[PDB]
RNA sequence: UCCUCCUAAAGAGUAACGGAGGAGCACGAAGGUUGGCUAAUCCUGGUCGGACAUCAGGAGGUUAGUGCAAUGGCAUAAGCC
RNA sequence: CGGCACGUAGCGCAGCCUGGUAGCGCACCGUCAUGGGGUGUCGGGGGUCGGAGGUUCAAAUCCUCUCGUGCCGACCA
RNA sequence: ACGACCAGGGCUACACACGUGCUACAAUGGCGCAUACAAAGAGAAGCGACCUCGCGAGAGCAAGCGGACCUCAUAAAGUGCGUCGUAGUCCGGAUUGGAGUCUGCAACUCGACUCCAUGAAGUCGGAAUCGCUAGUAAUCGUGGAUCAGAAUGCCACGGUG
């Protein structure tokens, strides 16, 4: 399938594609693969009737999608209710890494202006 | 002072007065005064008197006023030759009417009340007289 | 960031326990110990962590205690 | 002819063993739908149109009507001429197998569903419903992708409460924030 | 409302019939039956009528309505009009469309020779 | 110059360097006919969709709409397709 | 006072006429020179359009209400 | 006492500006396999092999060595193949989230490292300006010191060139 989340690219190797699956990336495509016993010579082009099941069956076993994206974004305004030091630095944008915000955190500030 | 703020018309005629009344009963207060006779109110009259009530029922009671003034009138200026143009509203008129009911008062007492109106009056054009709440 | 798997219960926060394991809320407690991650039973009170000038009571809830209590006081303020 | 079908039968059966009444055809039952893709502007809509029209063509057997502006245009402007809008209306058939691509592909195709909203209510207690993101479907315009995804899905069903409303929907179960 | 649209639909045609002043054609038609009446010069009463429900009618009839039920008001039309030789008939469309049932009954009085 | 309304006193028509505003055209449909259709406004719900695009319904009952001024007039609709 | 023309970024005109965008000059401010400045190469920002909204999808404009300001006239006797 | 002693904070703010570096914008390449050769330093509150366990960082077990001996050490670019095909991507790694590691009593503002995910901006830089004349520049690693524990810094060493 498509399986959840709406495209899976093709025309080209199957782990790479399996990167583009919003929660699955570089280890975690090689992962299934390797899982599903099956190969990456192959692109996903070919779309195994093996592979097939697999792809919804570890995508399932991960927190990936909606499901991931809720529970983060969940937490984003927990710490928030409890005045927080990673709560607040978010409505303000700032970093919580200790990062240059004398100079830099201009991916937290937007960019020079 | 007192006028239509987005105005119907800029300019309106003279008017005539015909008397009588059919406003003649007040509705929100006790005690009141009507007219006697006919005239206008140039609303610096209704501002004078607002003034005049306030200072003496103090904080006690309440005042309303009947009649918004809503007729223009106009004043053509001076030291130009009359009728090439009709003049600019110098004013805003109100069109009163014997027992047309002026202001009123209430949460005082029939005395104060009447030595409150006595007091506004004079600063009014014409005789007044008084009222009494009224059953109805 | 990080608080290893040693997490400091802290004995400046022992001793409150040992205070408040007959009393619930009485008073917003003195506590200048930041590193703490206090015990259920503590949890439920107005822990008044020390911020560098003076304390602030935190009304804490069982997800300050995923972590230091000292990150949910304020320590310089911007404006 | 599915849920056609499953009206005639059970659905009505159900529904009347909820809400009684000394009549059983009174019954609310599902009038026309419409799919309502509203493409809007007019700078290069009419060839952005032409892609938002196909679109409804992916799902309904027969291409739609363009709605031209009703009264007034904001500080959208351009008038009371110009089509806008891309809408159809619904037959029977249209509506059956709609109801199994609504469920059948469209529940199971998804972004992310846990339900939408409880409750809708337009006078007579319809369930109108945006997919936000449109779902694939047979077409080859998610190659192309569509500008616009997402449309809107207005039942028009005849009620008179809300509280039916769902009942009714839910008896093939759209399955809605449960 | 179907009861409503008919009525604006109607009120045109019986205004410009009204005042030339005929002998008309009310065609009235209902999915299971027709009524069908010739009013008055002036209208004020129906002088001469027919509709699905005569016995007299029936008799050709499969079933109520079926335009065998409009060829039996062919025959009607036919019938009733020339009783009182009357061939003034002005078509009253009654906001009806000249389709169906409509069409027919009011061919079958060209069939008659009923002047239009 | 011409048109509308008020002034103009409930026939008419009517003055002022009185109070307000337009016109100096347009259209081959915006004409003719035949057939059909019925707003404005707000509420509610509904991707983009913003308070207001579009869709649906509800309330509402012309408060709209009249190719273009204002008045009179328009649901039988002259409107609108 | 009345006539009639126009206030438009810090400041002064275009755009208005024939509804829309709002430009341009130099200044402001930043970079970059230079030791520093000034200058300048060079980058970005700056106008409820004097106040106001009726027409209308659209008003700085057209129209109407209106403010000062400038300009033309308060003359024949 | 502007002395003195301690806990916490502040030294690593920030709405911004500037300087010196680092990493990319790609196939002169990236990632994956295997594979090619080093130089110079370090060390008993040390570096830490081995074997066991850990996806990993690393932890447990502990040999060996105060040292041309042993541990750091496997040099890495490079090479032969596998691929991807000029897409903001298979490029790129910022951000953040979660999970974890280590040094400590404890990493809250102010620790680094790893793991997986998220996946940034950017498609070679106006005006201008600087470095560098050879084993240099360029680029690629390596080692040291300060280091409980934090190197894109400084300091040193070689590779290709």
């Amino acid at each position: 399938a498509r399986i959840a989340g709406i495209n899976i690219p093709d025309h080209k190797h199957a782990v790479i594609a399996l990167t583009s699956i919003y929660g699955v990336g570089k280890t975690r495509s090689k992962a299934i693969l390797a899982a599903a016993g099956i190969a990456e010579d192959v692109k996903i082009s070919e779309l195994s009737e093996g592979q097939i099941d697999t792809l919804r069956d570890e995508v399932a076993k991960f927190v990936v999608e909606g499901d991931l994206r809720r529970e983060i974004s969940m937490s984003i305004k927990r710490l928030m209710d409890l005045g927080c030091y990673r709560g607040l630095r978010h409505r303000r944008g700032l970093p919580v890494r200790g990062q240059r915000t004398k100079t830099n955190a201009r991916t937290r500030k937007g960019p020079r202006k | 002072m007192l006028q239509p703020k987005r105005t119907k018309f800029r300019k309106m005629h003279k008017g005539r007065n015909r008397g009588l009344a059919q406003g003649t009963d007040v509705s929100f207060g006790s005690f009141g005064l009507k007219a006697v006779g006919r005239g206008r109110l140039t609303a610096r009259q209704i501002e004078a008197a607002r003034r005049a009530m306030t200072r003496a029922v103090k904080r006690q009671g309440k005042i309303w006023i009947r009649v918004f003034p809503d007729k223009p009138i106009t004043e053509k200026p001076l030291a130009v030759r009359m009728g090439k143009g009709k003049g600019n509203v110098e004013y805003w008129v109100a069109l009163i009417q014997p027992g047309k009911v002026l202001y009123e008062m209430d949460g005082v007492p029939e005395e104060l009340a009447r030595e409150a109106f006595k007091l506004a009056a004079a600063k009014l054009p014409i005789k007044t007289t008084f009222v009494t709440k009224t059953v109805m | 960031r990080s608080l290893k798997k040693g997490p400091f219960i802290d004995l400046h926060l022992l001793k409150k326990v040992e205070k408040a394991v007959e009393s619930g809320d009485k008073k917003p407690l003195r506590t200048w110990s930041r590193r703490s991650t206090i015990f259920p039973n503590m949890i439920g009170l107005t822990i008044a962590v020390h911020n560098g000038r003076q304390h602030v009571p935190v009304f804490v809830t069982d997800e300050m205690v995923g972590h230091k209590l000292g990150e949910f006081a304020p320590t310089r303020t911007y404006r | 002819a599915k849920l056609h079908d499953y009206y005639k039968d059970e659905v009505v059966k159900k529904l009347m063993t909820e809400f009684n009444y000394n009549s059983v055809m009174q019954v609310p039952r599902v009038e026309k739908i419409t799919l309502n893709m509203g493409v809007g502007e007019a700078i290069a809509d009419k060839k952005l149109l032409d892609n938002a029209a196909a679109d409804l063509a992916a799902i309904s057997g027969q291409k739609p009507l363009i709605t031209k502006a009703r009264k007034s245009v904001a500080g959208f402007k351009i008038r009371q001429g110009y089509p806008i809008g891309c809408k159809v209306t619904l037959r029977g058939e249209r509506m059956w197998e709609f109801f199994e691509r609504l469920i059948t592909i469209a529940v199971p195709r998804i972004r992310d569903f846990r339900g939408l909203s409880a409750k809708s209510f337009d006078g007579r207690g319809n369930y109108s419903m945006g997919v936000r993101e449109q779902i694939i479907f047979p077409e080859i315009d998610y190659d192309k992708v569509d500008r616009v995804r997402g449309l809107d899905i207005t039942i028009t069903t005849t009620a008179k409460s809300d509280e039916e409303g769902r009942a009714l929907l839910a008896a093939f179960d759209f399955p809605f924030r449960k | 409302d179907k009861k409503s649209a008919r009525i604006r639909r109607a009120t045109r045609a019986r205004r410009k019939l009204q005042e030339l002043g005929a002998t008309r054609l009310v065609v009235h038609r209902t999915p299971r039956h027709i009524y069908a009446q010739v009013i008055a010069p002036n209208g004020s009463e129906v002088l001469v009528a027919a509709s699905t429900v005569e016995k007299a009618i029936a008799e050709q009839l499969k079933y109520t309505g079926n335009k065998d039920a409009a060829a039996a008001v062919g025959k009607a039309v036919a019938e009733r009009a020339l009783e009182k030789g009357i061939k003034d008939v002005s078509f009253d469309r009654s906001g009806f469309q000249y389709h169906g049932r409509v069409q027919a009954l009011a061919d079958a009085a060209r069939e008659a020779g009923l002047q239009f």
